[PDB]
């Protein structure tokens, strides 16, 4: 039905700073909170942003979530990039009753 | 002191009520309005309006725009009929969709009279003369130029002036018609007929189409609102 | 108040032609039967008062079907406090009539009716509910949890109802932002540039003016969960009140599909019927 | 003096016809200015007159036996007429009036005739399941315009999708039946009777003033009532030209130029 | 600490049925609803169900009718994915969610979705 | 300050009179006077420039 598009790919040099998207496709954007969730390679999915402005344990105040209704895309931000950001980023949602993943971004710190 | 009596009524909720309510938001700074043009008061405006009549709604024809054009030609045989209706506007598959029957379909009861208007889309060459007739209810539908002329009817000359109007007057028995379905509150039937023929010269199309327009006299009104069977919601 | 008498008319043999006409100016022959038939004097008192827009608007119509749950908040499927967002289009009947319409403006009424119904047989105990409806303008926080902070109401109207009583009802102003609600936007909110880095950043859906257009109304039930589960829903009733009305526009002719003008499903709203055939 | 002939003279242009049915004035308004009690914003307007009130002459179209119609959106169409596009594109803010003129002759023994209707807020059905997708390049055509269709074919891609209208041209390419078309402004041009048809609109909008690129008022739309035909002869066609004239335009809030990406 | 635990890498061959278990540690485990996720090598994770003990709701995928079940076990605190018949396309990680809860809405506000993830199990047949 | 105004008697026994009082300062509080009256559709039926008589030709 729906899809939540993000961008290529991101290759950087520590101490940089990105913003990867997540374009979500259907439902009212304003209604349901999109999400992030970092793979590390070889480790599970971990929780890092949800309901647009609640961070959960354990994640450093260098992420940060935000949204812009306008456009129905989702942003995170990573400030001063670390060589330890090297990840898969993916951006979730629950719409009304079930919950949708995006189709990863891949970030390179070098 | 409040020595009051309850009547019968009391906290009960009627949709077409009329009372008062507490304002949700005091003191709002409500928008000045402006003056935008095209402002209407009253719904028998939309109703006075010519709109197009999908005449032909045959098998082929209907849901596509060949239902509102009536073919023409000057080899048709001069003793049938080009189109019949019946005059019921909010119930007849021809009139109901028009505006005037989109209108008259909230409403239960409708009273006035109708004119019908006719364009003619053939070329600059082609000439002739048509006769269109009313006839009120309560004997056989004309099916013939010999009964039709009997009733109400219009003899159209077809010139430099492409379109023609009939009045369908005001006859009935009830002050008040019904807009469902129902024979005693029928409103007559209405025939087209070839009187001469179209005649055009050589190297000229053989065969044109017709228009025809649907809307309310001045004295027309509609009296009790109900709801459309136009629209519909599934689960 | 009353419709245009009839005027008496005899024989015509005239150079004057009434009946004849000419479509393509764009105009309506404002003929009367009196101009091609014989019509006797008739006293008119019929009248267009049942016609007039107000008439014709004023009537409450359904326009959302919001249920709620009293239970504990950890057994069963937790839906215990819901939010709609306010809009005209989840039914079909009151947005037909509105889009007739190319503009409106008027002051507006909203009725609830709440009813509740029992779902296990097990105890039958449960006490009377009351009810707390809270208006959330768009930017305002929403209430995330069934008795979190957000639902203190400090300034957001709110209205307190109690089982068994009469329907609730309030009115509201005219709250828009232009001078008139505009049923039809043939626009954007956003609008793509050459710089932009790519496509997605300027786009936006067609006729959607803004986002949040009114806000959102939250409903809960206040009362503590009983032993039982207890399931209510409440129904919510817009009348439109002081209407003005613009640039008429022809009604909808096929099932409505989302927000829009989109037409997907039947597009065949006329039925069979011979050219000659009564 | 007679309805039959007209002419029409704005800025440094002038037209003549000697076919003309009537002159139409939608709503029976003619534009004008904002007045001082109904300005919003506060600036000073810009008011270029001459150099923006005068006819522009859109592509010219080909009518033949199986051409379903086209459809014209305002300002949309004008964006690259000159000074009125540079005017729009640099102002924040635009509003004016119009004067359309469709043009469309051919012999005495042809035979047709064209609807052309004034419509506002003239927003148009997608082609695809999703709701309000269409694209904005797709939704502008510009002084291309588009064109109607006879019925309605979903668009099946699965990737790249098209995101374009597809008007149906019974349905108005808006879900309403095209007989009650006529309530809208409107002329029909009868090839037996007249060769041309003007309208005149005013300024429609819930605004006093209003973005123009983002936001179109009016929408012209012109389909053939009856289909053409000559002699018998399917190869038969005949050119349909328009012009549009802005009048009373005047611009608001002046900043950097606008590239809208199409 | 507020954790699932599931089984290391499982291993079964085409046709037969699989079993993976997820175990919660320092609370009641039917708190709130279990979800389960799955990710082929190299794609973005995908859904599979949402169950929860008091109707057992085996929300099974699209493609994936009656394959896929998934059940609730009180006693030892445990929920366990199930596979029909394995097929070669269900080689993929396997990962299971709760959240800590906080859900009490009809509508997305407060209906949410997990905050704490299991390890993940692989499936495969070694060569 | 109350305001009184006639009813349109339909239908007769065997010129009256009722009373509207307004108890909200708000004025979206009133209720629906429905004293209103029709314009000329004439902005509809004919928007012409140069509007002529029905029975003079239209062209
Ligand atoms: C408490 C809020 C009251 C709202 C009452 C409902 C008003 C609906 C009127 C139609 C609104 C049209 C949409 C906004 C205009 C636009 O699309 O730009």
């Amino acid at each position: 039905n729906f899809m939540l598009t993000q961008p290529h790919s991101v290759s950087e040099s520590p101490g940089k700073t990105v913003t990867i998207s997540c374009t979500r496709s259907s439902g009212s954007i304003a209604s349901s909170y999109v999400q992030w969730y970092q793979q590390r390679p070889g480790s599970s999915p971990t929780t890092v942003i949800y309901e647009d402005n609640q961070r959960p344990s354990g994640v450093p105040d260098r992420f940060s979530g935000s949204i812009d209704s306008s456009s129905n895309s989702a942003s995170l931000i990573i400030s001063g990039l670390k060589t330890e950001d090297e990840a898969d980023y993916y951006c979730q949602s629950y719409d009304s009753s079930n919950q949708v993943f995006g189709g990863g971004t891949k970030l390179t710190v070098l | 002191g409040l020595p009051v009596l309850n009547t019968p009524g009391s906290n009960q909720y009627l949709t077409s009520d009329n009372h008062q309510s507490p304002c949700a938001i005091p003191e709002f700074d409500v928008t000045p309005p402006i003056d935008i043009p095209g402002e209407v008061k009253n719904m028998m405006e939309l109703a006075e309006i010519d709109t197009m009549i999908p005449l032909n709604l045959e098998s082929t024809k209907r849901n596509t725009m060949d239902m509102y054009r009536v073919t023409l030609s000057d080899s048709a045989d001069l003793s049938q009929p080009i189109l019949c209706l019946s005059l019921s506007p909010a119930f007849d598959p021809r009139l109901s969709h028009t505006m005037l029957g989109e209108v008259l379909n909230y409403y239960t009861h409708w009273a006035g009279s109708l004119k019908f208007t006719f364009l003619f889309c053939g070329s600059m060459m082609a000439t002739g003369k048509i006769l269109v007739a009313y006839a009120p209810p309560g004997a056989q539908p004309p099916t013939s130029r010999k009964e039709a002329m009997l009733g109400t009817h219009v003899i159209w000359d077809l010139g430099l002036q492409s379109s023609c109007t009939m009045v369908v007057p005001w006859i009935s028995n009830v002050t008040y018609r019904q807009t469902t379905q129902d024979s005693f509150t029928e409103g007559g039937y209405i025939s087209m007929f070839y009187q001469t023929r179209i005649v055009v010269p050589l190297s000229t199309p053989k065969s044109m189409s017709m228009l025809g327009f649907v809307s309310a006299c001045n004295d027309f009104s509609v009296r009790l609102l109900r709801d459309t069977t136009h629209i519909s919601q599934s689960a | 108040d009353s419709l245009p008498d009839t005027k008496a008319s005899g024989p015509a043999h005239s150079k004057e032609v009434p009946a004849l006409t000419a479509v393509e100016t764009g105009a309506t022959n404002p003929l009367a039967p009196s101009d091609t038939v014989q019509t006797r004097h008739v006293v008119q008192r019929r009248s267009r008062s049942e016609s007039t827009i107000e008439s014709f608007f004023a009537r409450g119509a359904c326009v959302a079907i919001i249920e709620v749950d009293n239970e504990q908040p950890t057994t069963r499927a937790q839906k215990l406090f819901a939010m709609w967002r306010i809009t005209y289009k989840d039914t079909v009947q009151l947005r037909r009539k509105l889009e007739f319409f190319t503009y409106s403006r008027f002051d507006m009424e909203f009725t609830f009716v709440v009813t509740a119904n029992f779902t296990n047989a097990n105890n039958g105990h449960a006490l009377n509910q009351v009810y707390q409806i809270m208006y959330i303008p768009p930017g305002a926080p929403t209430p995330k949890s069934w008795d979190d902070y957000t639902w203190q109401t400090s300034s957001n109207p709110s209205i307190f109802y109690t089982y068994g009583a009469a329907p609730a009802r309030i009115s509201v102003p005219y709250v828009g932002l232009a001078n008139a609600y505009s049923h039809f936007y043939d626009g954007f909110a956003k609008v793509p540039l050459k710089t932009d880095a790519n496509d997605q950043i300027g786009d936006s859906l067609y006729s959607a003016m803004t986002v949040d257009d009114f806000g959102v109304l939250a409903v809960r039930v206040v009362n503590d969960h009983n032993p039982t589960k207890v399931t209510s829903k409440v129904r919510i009733y817009m009348k439109p009140k002081h209407v003005r009305v613009w640039c008429p526009r022809p009604p909808r002719a096929v099932p409505y599909y989302g927000p829009g003008v989109d037409y997907r499903n039947n597009l065949d709203p006329l039925s069979e019927k011979g050219l000659t055939t009564y | 003096y007679s309805d039959r002939v007209l002419q029409l003279t704005l800025g440094n242009s002038t037209i003549t016809t000697q076919e003309a049915a009537n002159s139409v004035v939608a709503y029976g308004r003619w534009p004008e200015f904002i007045r001082d009690d109904e300005a919003n914003p506060v600036d000073q307007p810009t008011e270029p007159d001459v150099a923006t009130c005068r006819f522009y002459t859109l592509d010219t179209v080909m009518w033949g036996k199986e051409s379903k119609g086209w459809w014209w959106k305002l300002p949309d169409a004008l964006r690259d007429m000159g000074l009125f596009g540079q005017n729009m594109y640099y102002h924040y803010l635009g509003r004016s009036g119009y004067t359309v003129h469709v043009q469309c002759n051919a012999s005495k023994f042809h035979q047709g005739a064209l609807g052309v209707f004034a419509i506002p807020e003239y927003c148009l059905a997608g082609d695809s399941d999703k709701q309000r997708y269409t694209s904005y390049a797709n939704a502008n055509p510009g002084e291309r315009g588009g064109k109607f269709y006879s019925q309605f074919n979903k668009d099946n891609a699965v990737t790249s999708p098209k995101r374009e209208f597809c008007p149906v041209d019974y349905l108005l390419g808006c879900g309403v039946l095209l007989g009650n078309a006529f309530v809208y402004p409107h002329q029909i041009i009868n090839l037996r009777t007249n060769n041309s048809a003007t309208i005149v609109l005013p300024y429609v909008n819930a605004l006093a003033i209003d973005s123009m690129v983002k936001h179109n008022n009016w929408g012209i739309a012109i389909l053939p009532l009856s289909p053409l035909d000559f002699a018998q002869d399917s190869s038969v066609e005949i050119p349909i030209t328009v012009t549009i004239a802005p009048m009373c335009s005047e611009f608001n809030g002046l900043r950097n130029v606008t590239a809208p990406k199409f | 600490e507020v954790q699932l635990v599931q089984s290391g890498a499982e291993v079964k061959k085409s046709g037969e049925s699989l079993k993976i278990s997820c175990k919660a540690s320092g609370y009641h485990f039917t708190s709130y609803w279990i979800g389960w996720v799955r990710q082929m090598p190299g794609k973005g994770l995908e859904w599979m169900g949402f169950i929860y003990p008091g109707d057992s709701d085996t929300r099974y995928g699209p493609s994936f009718q009656g394959q896929v079940s998934i059940s609730a076990d009180k006693s030892s605190s445990t929920a366990y994915l199930q596979w029909s018949r394995l097929k070669a396309s269900d080689t993929a990680m396997y990962f299971c969610a709760r959240h800590g809860g906080f859900a009490s809405s009809l509508y997305s506000s407060s209906f949410r979705p997990p905050d704490y993830w299991g390890q993940g199990t692989l499936v495969t047949v070694s060569s | 300050g109350a305001q009184v105004s006639s009813q349109k008697v339909g239908a007769h026994e065997n010129t009256i009179n009722y009373t509207t009082i307004n108890y909200y300062k708000d004025s979206a509080s009133n209720a629906a006077s429905k004293q209103d009256y029709s314009q000329d559709p004439s902005k509809f039926t004919e928007p012409l420039k140069d509007v002529l008589i029905k029975t003079a030709p239209a062209l």
